[PDB]
């Protein structure tokens, strides 16, 4: 379940965070944390946008 | 609209507006915190005194330099630096002016990452422009081609540039420039009886290493003049009104440029590091660069260093074609002038990095956009 996927877009303009984006058959194989993330019985925090 | 030019150096940051001859801004880059104790309350006893501030007060300030071995280690301290040379010096908003800045060669891709954030999402700008220091000086120097042996306050490096080529492989670096001799300065001045232990008394060596050091011509008949005769001899008045005065350490102190075994450094001078730059490149190019050897930085200020370094060159090369040394007076700021010079150009309009670009490829098109 795409839960972390589901960004509401936002009106203005924002700083961009930089990292290292992973590829996505690599974070969601079977023993990654985020398969397991993506799970709907996770504890999905809600951030304050 | 006029651009800024703005080399961000180990040692002094020159700052101006393009299409000028000089900086109008040239302040050393430190950060001077209080060491001791504040009793008098009131009058503005601000924390962290920048550039020529901490320059002044000197004597009770702990001096850092934010970039340590044309590495910006400290980033804090480097954006303090960055606005007051904004905000102070040129008291102009950032985001209506473009800012030339400038980089050491063979640079982490992370710092440049960082300078990017900062130079879009702290100081604001429509756009800006990230150099190498030596490519800029090949261009002051009004030749596309050429060698340049740039030597600031931690890095002394080598890059040959053929045609605005310039030849990655073929760079190198040498961490000996002028914080080191400052610091050997320190160390043999002790012979003398003279103590300088703080970073205070650092800025004091650093002024007797610009007004009195030369480069010798040749070492032993230094050596011979020096321990025959006490001619060379100078004096120097500090700021509490003591007189010193120095004897061979005038030119004992350049000379680790040329043998690095002082310090205790396994590696050759200067000569060999653009020898060796030399044979790194196409043997068809080589006998432009041997014509072409551009200095910038102000540790070539010292008034013997060309003459020398011809001769090592001339000693080092085979002497069956011309070598010459373009060592021009304003080489201190031809960093600045070449920033200057590209800065105001009409095809230099279409290679800005804006802030569309940013916004679409992150902190990172400057990776492939500049060399
Ligand atoms: N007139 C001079 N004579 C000898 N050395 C100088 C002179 N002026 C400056 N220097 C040395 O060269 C350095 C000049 O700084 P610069 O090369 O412009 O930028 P940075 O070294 O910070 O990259 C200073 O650190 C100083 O120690
Ligand atoms: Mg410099």
């Amino acid at each position: 379940v795409p839960s972390h996927r589901r960004v509401n877009p936002p009106t203005l303009r924002m700083k961009k965070l930089n990292w290292q984006k992973l590829p996505s058959n690599v974070a969601r194989e079977h023993n990654s944390m985020w398969a397991s993330l993506s799970s709907p019985d996770a504890e999905a925090v809600e951030p304050d946008f | 609209t006029t651009a800024l030019v703005c080399d961000n150096g180990s040692g002094l940051v020159k700052a101006g507006f393009a299409g000028d001859d000089a900086p109008r801004a040239v302040f050393p880059s430190i950060v001077g915190r209080p060491r001791h104790q504040g009793v008098m309350v009131g009058m503005g006893q601000k924390d962290s005194y920048v550039g020529d501030e901490a320059q002044s007060k000197r004597g009770i300030l702990t001096l850092k330099y934010p970039i340590e071995h044309g590495i910006i280690t400290n980033w804090d301290d480097m954006e303090k630096i960055w606005h007051h040379t904004f905000y102070n010096e040129l008291r102009v908003a950032p985001e209506e002016h473009p800012t030339l800045l400038t980089e050491a060669p063979l640079n982490p891709k992370a710092n440049r990452e960082k300078m990017t954030q900062i130079m879009f999402e702290t100081f604001n700008v429509p756009a800006m422009y990230v150099a190498i220091q030596a490519v800029l000086s090949l261009y002051a120097s009004g030749r596309t081609t050429g060698i340049v042996l740039d030597s600031g306050d931690g890095v002394t490096h080598n890059v040959p540039i053929y045609e605005g080529y310039a030849l990655p492989h073929a760079i190198m670096r040498l961490d000996l420039a002028g914080r080191d001799l400052t610091d050997y300065l320190m160390k043999i001045l002790t012979e003398r009886g003279y103590s300088f232990v703080t970073t205070a008394e650092r800025e004091i060596v650093r002024d007797i290493k610009e007004k009195l050091c030369y480069v010798a011509l040749d070492f032993e008949n230094e050596m011979a003049t020096a321990a025959s005769s006490s001619s060379l001899e100078k004096s120097y008045e500090l700021p509490d009104g003591q007189v010193i005065t120095i004897g061979n350490e005038r030119f004992r102190c350049p000379e680790t440029l040329f043998q690095p075994s002082f310090i205790g450094m396994e590696s050759a001078g200067i000569h060999e590091t653009t020898y060796n730059s030399i044979m790194k490149c196409d043997i068809d190019i080589r006998k432009d660069l041997y014509a072409n050897n551009v200095m910038s930085g102000g540790t070539t200020m010292y008034p013997g260093i060309a003459d020398r370094m011809q001769k090592e060159i001339t000693a080092l090369a085979p002497s069956t074609m011309k070598i010459k040394i373009i060592a021009p007076p304003e080489r201190k700021y031809s960093v600045w002038i070449g920033g200057s010079i590209l800065a105001s150009l009409s095809t230099f309009q279409q290679m800005w990095i804006t802030k569309q670009e940013y916004d679409e490829a992150g902190p990172s098109i400057v990776h492939r956009k500049c060399f």
